[PDB]
């Protein structure tokens, strides 16, 4: 929301995010106990949607221009997970960053062969 | 050669002459200008670097237990 306030007021604004599969597992926290049945690995049925409705709103426009950094934590080493899955998507450039080349004392420990950008 | 107490020959495996080492020699040089390359005769190696080429091809092993390398 303020992010917003300042694009809106015709400015350009950075917008940093430290990790943003907290509030996905934040909702995962509570989605059972609002009681609503289970999805694919224990996650909201809404994962898709609760992601959407959030990343939808962090854009640039013609009055001014968001530029955004999210770190995105993957659990269990698994880009594969729903949480990943569904995030990628959301993104102009992705950086993947992999344990297999940080032991090796390899840092930034990007992954060529998976980071892209549009 | 006879020696003072023995006696050896020092035989050899083909005919030698100097017709025929000639022949050899000409074919030497003939199999080096055209790049003529004659295969082996081991069809044991053959057959098994056959098999181990097959089983290890798309193997991805590497990719999976993550080997760090």
């Amino acid at each position: 929301t303020m992010a917003e306030k300042f694009r809106d007021e015709g400015r350009d604004v950075l917008l940093f995010v430290d990790n943003i599969y907290r509030y996905t597992l934040a909702g995962t926290e509570v989605s059972a106990l609002l009681g609503r049945m289970p999805s694919a690995v224990g996650y909201q049925p809404t994962l898709a949607e609760e992601m959407g409705v959030l990343q939808e709103r962090i854009t640039s426009t013609k009055t001014g221009s968001i530029t955004s950094v999210q770190a995105v934590y993957v659990p269990a080493d698994d880009l594969t997970d729903p949480s990943p899955a569904t995030t990628f998507a959301h993104l102009d450039a992705t950086v993947v960053l992999s344990r297999q080349i940080a032991s090796l004392g390899i840092y930034p420990a990007v992954d060529p062969l998976d980071s892209t950008s549009r | 050669e006879v020696q003072p107490g023995n006696v050896t020959v020092l035989a050899d495996t083909a005919i030698r002459g100097q017709d025929l080492d000639e022949a050899r020699a000409m074919e030497a040089k003939r199999k080096a200008e055209e790049h003529i390359s004659s295969s082996h005769g081991d069809v044991d190696y053959a057959q098994a670097s056959a098999e181990l080429a097959k089983a290890i091809a798309q193997l991805r092993v590497i990719e999976l237990t993550k080997k760090a390398m």
